[PDB]
RNA sequence: GGUGAAAAGAACCCCGGGAGGGGAGUGAAAUAGAGCCUGAAACCGUGGGCUUACAAGCAGUCACGGCCCCGCAAGGGGUUGU
RNA sequence: CAGUGGAGGCCCGAACCGGUGGGGGAUGCAAACCCCUCGGAUGAGCUGGGGCUAGGAGUGAAAAGCUAACCGAGCCCGGAGA
RNA sequence: GUGCAAGAGCACUCAGGCGCGCGGGAGAACCCUCGCCAAGGAACUCUGCAAGUUGGCCCCGUAACUUCGGGAGAAGGGGUGC
RNA sequence: ACCGGAGCGCUGUCUCGGCGAGGGACCCGGUGAAAUUGAACUGGCCGUGAAGAUGCGGCCUACCCGUGGCAGGACGAAAAGA
RNA sequence: GGGGAGGUUUGGCACCUCGAUGUCGGCUCGUCGCAUCCUGGGGCUGAAGAAGGUCCCAAGGGUUGGGCUGUUCGCCCAUUAAAGCGGCACGCGAGCUGGGUUCAGAACGUCGUGAGACAGUUCGGUCUCUAUCCGCCACGGGCGCAGGAGGCUUGAGGGGGGCUCUUCCUAGUACGAGAGGACCGGAAGGGACGCACCUCUGGUUUCCCAGCUGUCCCUCCAGGGGCAUAAGCUGGGUAGCCAUGUGCGGAAGGGAUAACCGCUGAAAGCAUCUAAGCGGGAAGCCCGCCCCAAGAUGAGGCCUCCCACGGCGUCAAGCCGGUAAGGACCCGGGAAGACUACCCGGUGGAUGGGCCGGGGGUGUAAGCGCCGCGAGGCGUUGAGCCGACCGGUCCCAAUCGUCCGAGGUCU
């Protein structure tokens, strides 16, 4: 209802955003991250924009991406190592595949987020 | 949309300064009255020795409203206050020389008098 | 403990009946390309990994 | 008894002589008649127009043996338009001259489990003075020992909208035979991209 | 069909292209086709544009002036067969898209708030009086 | 409150992290295996027989009929369609 | 008159004391709570510790209020199987 | 600690300490706590209940009445940043 | 923070509702209550009956089982009517 | 003076209910009756016309907003077509309310020596999260429908809707001394209500964009983050959802009738609408329009697609298997949605996510340069950022696969 819109959320906004943010910091720091499918299917398109944003170079975009990740060094790494690999590729900088094991005694389904390669 | 407890600015010189609506004289229960609609009102304040006294129950006609009027031509008009001109029971304006704009709607409703005196029909 | 309450002990019958839609259905498994292993489709499943 | 299938494409307004007109645009692609229903074989008379162009692949059905049985490039949908038998092999906007009045059928947007307030424009409680847990409630639903039951049809909340809605008698404005468009008086059910069917009214 | 919107846009030939760009927060005189008794004058209307409301076709705008000590706003369809021609008549430093805020200031403070867009003025009197000569020879 | 005559209180192997079990073993008996004699009823379950998705109900009773079961048959038992 | 002075069951307002209005809670977080609001806040003030007063009795700025979560006469055991 | 006229107030924050011992999804009605709303502006209603408006400091200014202290923060205004 | 009447300001109190946020409700995994309960195979109407019927009569209707919802009945629960 | 109907008043009786059937008024939601307030149809009129009066027929729909009182009721204001009356436990407190009344506090009048008392007043005064069955709203699972399957449908039976005013032409004509002022037929514009809808207008739009305060941080400046809600505040806002906004609806028409008006016509030479027979005649009845609908077990119809036996039962019903058409799973999703269901897509693919373009919002980013002691200003610049919409593009993900599904009984 009125869902006639688009894009999900559990947690509240101050929190929801912080979530995405941290989930990226991790993904960029760890290249691979396990997390619940929804949590993931969402975080997916968040990094893409930050990857594609690093595919550019101007400090505007550095500073821009600096907004969501707060760690200079990790953005350094974002622009210096991570972005290159993704030239000539347009979108899809990221993958998620669902794992077959559920979390225990909360029975959450899981899945995999991956810096695509 | 003018309605029952609403105050209207008085647009003529009948010596009334404000009437509040009292009843709108569309059908047997119209929810609101707009430009070119005649309502019953009560004079809530009235210039010293006018024709009309505070407390006089009167007929008047909505010449300007604060809620925009749509025109079939697809445009709209809105004024910074609500205003009416007190008119006769037979429907002629009780004052003379009304002032401040007015809606063309007034014309098509049979109120030429007022629009004639109107210093600018918008 | 209050306002609305059950008017009669529901019966073994009536009870078990409501229960009729309770039974679960078994998982959906499929063999993988890799092992003879069994997977929920569209998953990955350990001891088998994956390509690409 | 004209009729053609279409899709609510969208709406805007356009200017006639010298006033704005709220119009909704139906695209009513050339509907291939696909069967006809006689008073003899069927017992009633009408005509089965198809609509969207279909992949001969997904038509793997026994559906092929219908389109085939009338040599019609497979469509996506096809509804009958009762009591109206045309000619040629397809019906097109051309059945409609501007100024003809039509009834468009559509499928109302779906509001899901609806409040009695939204479903019936019910009053509901007072935002203020009294209680606070009946704000949007229907309130009383009955009497006492007699009847001692609720009437069928009682307005109550629940799944509302997303249903067959016919809005009678809109005016056809300029029909664009070119791009297959059909212009109307706006008030036509369902969302954009929905199947709809237009017909001659009942004015006289 | 995947056109969807392109088809709405086709529905538009009613597009007019003669009227000039005008930013909100600067005065315009719009000459409007008016039905008087049963004739057609062209009532003018000259105020600050308060709100352009983009939607391509059926984008619209409003202008607000004080007719006889009373304020007035008029809403205009930007492509109305009823606008004769819209005479621009002053360019202003808006600093903000929708600017109804001016409603409760209405006076001189408006003036101190809506300076003249010197930039865009320079643009016009330039490439206008400057394209006058390119027409001649 | 109550294993058993006696602790003979179940070595040892097997599945399990354990619990608990399956074998092996003791005992006259282990559904006497350790809050363990006997072990009723409510109550929960597994298997089987008859039965039930156009039907109206203090749930039974009377009749006929079908099915299943015990008996060679005459008979009886279970079920329940009308 | 000005200065100085720094009174007050004085004013505004936290702590602290309290419970005005509304909402919430009503098998509650809670056998009296929560939120917003509100009253006092140098006084007839609030408060720790040590003491004394009790059942037709005490205590009571007085409501028959309080006297160990129900007080127009406490709780317990007894007369009592009134 | 910093800021706000002041402060044990308020916002953020050291030190220190916590995320309140069920989670995961979805994004219906309805309930709770909260935000905003065209025109109107008490017509609501037992009652403006509730919400809202107002709000600190600085200057201007301030009525009946009075027990001469009051009424007074009357009212109504203007200023406030860099 | 007494109770009544009036006005100004302001407002979702109302005309007359709409959208949005979150905590529940809903769905999946863990844990898992309660009052109540003659037994139940528990429909509508008009009768009737201890004078207000799912349970008598007559007629009408009605495939089996649930889930989210609403409160008209079960003279619903509660308390051996104040 | 007389006879009745009703069961809305005041009562009488004391029959169920004192191991409890919560009371007045309001709100919310109504639904029935007709003894009709309006609108429709008519008879008489002391009916010229217009307006009325009285009676008949007719529930289809409608039946306003305020002032005062807890009030119902009533008076009053302003309207209206009209502001109908009753039933439903004086309908409705496991729906709200709690102003009224009948707990404890307090006071006045009053009675009583008194304690206290008073259908006398007056101020205060705890209204209980969880629905088992029936009923109701909505939504599924099962099986059924004598072959299986895909699609399209008939409409038995239900349901929704049903109001009404004003001005104009007819015509200032009929009627009337005048004042007044029609039938009939036609047009236009409204009120309220209903269903859809977002183009417009107007809302919201919780992070789409901007600005601003305090503070704490990154990194000193710049620049930026957290927090000040569960958005810190403010200005503004797409899609979606919406009304204040937009469209449409009430019919027309056919049929049968009510009161009533008649044609012909006896009985009863005439007379009569009637007893045989026939015509007209209502906003009402049946149709018609809209929606549901074959569990219509009385399970309908059409078009189409798939099709014998491979082994036991001696005729007979079956039983077990791999299959057919076809279907299901699982997945990507959806103006579809509580769940389920529904619908689309699943690499032969644009379904979602990105990326791109557009639409749209904000309103000139940063950095650098330039002017100014400075706060700032100006240029680069309609820049920068940029959800949802209209598209595009296989970059990512819908991988791969599994299961089920007839072999069609008898005259
Ligand atoms: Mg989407
Ligand atoms: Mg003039
Ligand atoms: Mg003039
Ligand atoms: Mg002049
Ligand atoms: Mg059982
Ligand atoms: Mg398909
Ligand atoms: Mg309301
Ligand atoms: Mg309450
Ligand atoms: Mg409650
Ligand atoms: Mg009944
Ligand atoms: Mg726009
Ligand atoms: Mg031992
Ligand atoms: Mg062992
Ligand atoms: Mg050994
Ligand atoms: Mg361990
Ligand atoms: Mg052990
Ligand atoms: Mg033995
Ligand atoms: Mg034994
Ligand atoms: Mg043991
Ligand atoms: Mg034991
Ligand atoms: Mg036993
Ligand atoms: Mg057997
Ligand atoms: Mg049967
Ligand atoms: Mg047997
Ligand atoms: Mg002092
Ligand atoms: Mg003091
Ligand atoms: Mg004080
Ligand atoms: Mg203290
Ligand atoms: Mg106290
Ligand atoms: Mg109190
Ligand atoms: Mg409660
Ligand atoms: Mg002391
Ligand atoms: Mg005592
Ligand atoms: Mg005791
Ligand atoms: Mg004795
Ligand atoms: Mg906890
Ligand atoms: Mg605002
Ligand atoms: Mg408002
Ligand atoms: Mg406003
Ligand atoms: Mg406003
Ligand atoms: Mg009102
Ligand atoms: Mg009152
Ligand atoms: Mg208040
Ligand atoms: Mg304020
Ligand atoms: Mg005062
Ligand atoms: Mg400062
Ligand atoms: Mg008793
Ligand atoms: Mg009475
Ligand atoms: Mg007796
Ligand atoms: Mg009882
Ligand atoms: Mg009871
Ligand atoms: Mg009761
Ligand atoms: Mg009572
Ligand atoms: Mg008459
Ligand atoms: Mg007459
Ligand atoms: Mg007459
Ligand atoms: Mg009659
Ligand atoms: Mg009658
Ligand atoms: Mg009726
Ligand atoms: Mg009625
Ligand atoms: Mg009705
Ligand atoms: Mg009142
Ligand atoms: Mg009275
Ligand atoms: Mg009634
Ligand atoms: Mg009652
Ligand atoms: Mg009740
Ligand atoms: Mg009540
Ligand atoms: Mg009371
Ligand atoms: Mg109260
Ligand atoms: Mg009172
Ligand atoms: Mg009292
Ligand atoms: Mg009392
Ligand atoms: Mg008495
Ligand atoms: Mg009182
Ligand atoms: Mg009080
Ligand atoms: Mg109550
Ligand atoms: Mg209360
Ligand atoms: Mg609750
Ligand atoms: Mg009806
Ligand atoms: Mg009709
Ligand atoms: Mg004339
Ligand atoms: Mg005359
Ligand atoms: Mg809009
Ligand atoms: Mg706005
Ligand atoms: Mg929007
Ligand atoms: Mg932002
Ligand atoms: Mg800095
Ligand atoms: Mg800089
Ligand atoms: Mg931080
Ligand atoms: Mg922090
Ligand atoms: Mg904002
Ligand atoms: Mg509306
Ligand atoms: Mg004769
Ligand atoms: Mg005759
Ligand atoms: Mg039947
Ligand atoms: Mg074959
Ligand atoms: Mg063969
Ligand atoms: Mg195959
Ligand atoms: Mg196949
Ligand atoms: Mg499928
Ligand atoms: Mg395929
Ligand atoms: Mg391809
Ligand atoms: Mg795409
Ligand atoms: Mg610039
Ligand atoms: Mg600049
Ligand atoms: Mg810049
Ligand atoms: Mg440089
Ligand atoms: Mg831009
Ligand atoms: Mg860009
Ligand atoms: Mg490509
Ligand atoms: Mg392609
Ligand atoms: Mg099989």
């Amino acid at each position: 209802r009125h869902l006639k819109s688009g894009r999900k959320l559990n947690r509240h906004s101050s929190h929801r955003l912080a979530l995405y943010r941290n989930q990226a910091k991790s993904l960029l720091t760890h290249g691979r991250i396990t997390t619940t499918v929804p949590k993931a299917k969402e975080l997916r398109g968040f990094v893409d924009h930050l990857i594609h944003l690093a595919k550019r170079g101007d400090l505007h975009a550095r500073r821009l991406v600096l907004r969501d990740l707060q760690d200079v060094k990790l953005v350094r790494k974002l622009f210096d190592e991570i972005a290159p690999r993704y030239r000539d590729r347009q979108g899809g900088y990221t993958r998620v595949l669902k794992l077959a094991e559920r979390r225990r005694g909360d029975g959450a389904p899981l899945a995999l987020v991956e810096l695509v390669e | 949309m003018i309605q029952p407890q609403t105050y209207l600015e008085v647009a003529d010189n009948t010596g009334a300064r404000k009437i509040m609506c009292i009843r709108v004289l569309k059908g047997s229960n119209a929810k609101y009255a707009t430009v070119g609609d005649v309502i019953v009102a009560s004079v809530k304040e009235a210039i010293p020795r006018g024709a009309v006294k505070e407390g006089d129950v009167v007929k008047a006609v909505v010449v300007r409203t604060k809620k925009e009027v749509k025109r079939p031509d697809g445009s709209a008009i809105r004024f910074d206050d609500n205003a009416a001109v007190i008119i006769n029971n037979q429907l002629e304006p009780r004052g003379t020389r009304v002032f401040g704009p007015v809606a063309r709607e007034l014309r098509e409703k049979g109120f030429m008098k007022i629009v004639s005196l109107a210093p600018e029909v918008l | 403990a209050k306002h609305p309450v059950p008017k009669k002990k529901t019966s073994k019958a009536r009870r078990d009946a409501r229960r009729s839609h309770h039974a679960l259905t078994p998982p959906i498994l499929v063999p993988c390309p890799e092992c003879k292993a069994m997977k929920p489709p569209h998953t990955v499943c350990p001891e088998c990994g994956y390509y690409a | 008894m004209k009729g053609i299938l279409g899709v609510k494409v969208g709406m805007t307004r356009i200017f006639r002589d010298d006033r704005a007109v709220p119009v909704t645009v139906i695209l009513a692609g050339p509907c291939p008649v696909v069967q006809r229903r006689t008073p003899e074989k069927d017992g009633y008379t009408a005509v089965q127009l198809g609509f969207l162009p279909q992949n001969p692949k997904r038509v793997n059905r026994p559906l092929k043996g219908h389109f085939a049985k009338a040599g019609v490039e497979p469509v996506r949908i096809l509804r009958e338009i009762r009591d109206f038998n045309p000619e040629g092999d397809t019906v097109t906007v051309e059945i409609f001259k501007p100024g003809e009045r039509v009834d468009v059928t559509g499928t109302s947007k779906g509001r899901g489990f609806a409040g009695v307030m939204k479903r019936w424009n019910f009053a509901g409680g007072p935002d203020s003075h009294g209680a606070h847990k009946i704000h949007r409630h229907p309130g009383s639903i009955g009497n006492r020992k007699t009847p001692g039951r609720v009437y069928k049809g009682k307005k109550m909340a629940g799944h509302y909208g997303a249903e067959r809605v016919t809005v009678m008698n809109l005016e056809v404005v300029d029909v664009i035979p070119e791009e297959n468009l059909l212009l109307v008086k706006g008030a036509v059910p369902g969302p954009n991209g929905g199947l709809v069917i237009v017909r001659e009214t009942k004015k006289a | 069909m995947n056109r969807g919107a392109l088809i709405k846009l086709v529905e538009s030939r009613y597009v007019r292209t003669d009227l000039p760009e005008f930013r909100p927060g600067d005065t315009v005189r719009v000459s409007y086709k008016v039905k008087e008794g049963n004739r057609t004058r062209i009532q003018d209307f000259e105020g600050i544009v308060i709100r352009i409301r983009r939607n391509g076709f059926n984008t619209t705008f409003t202008v607000r002036k004080v007719s006889y000590g009373v304020g007035v706003e008029r809403i205009f369809p930007l492509h109305s067969p009823l606008i004769q021609k819209i005479d621009i008549v002053q360019r202003g430093r808006a600093r903000r898209a929708k600017l109804y805020f001016i409603r409760n200031l209405s006076d001189r403070e408006i003036r101190r708030k809506l300076r003249a867009d010197r930039k865009r003025i320079d643009k016009d009197r330039a490439a206008e009086r400057a394209a006058k000569e390119e027409v001649q020879k």
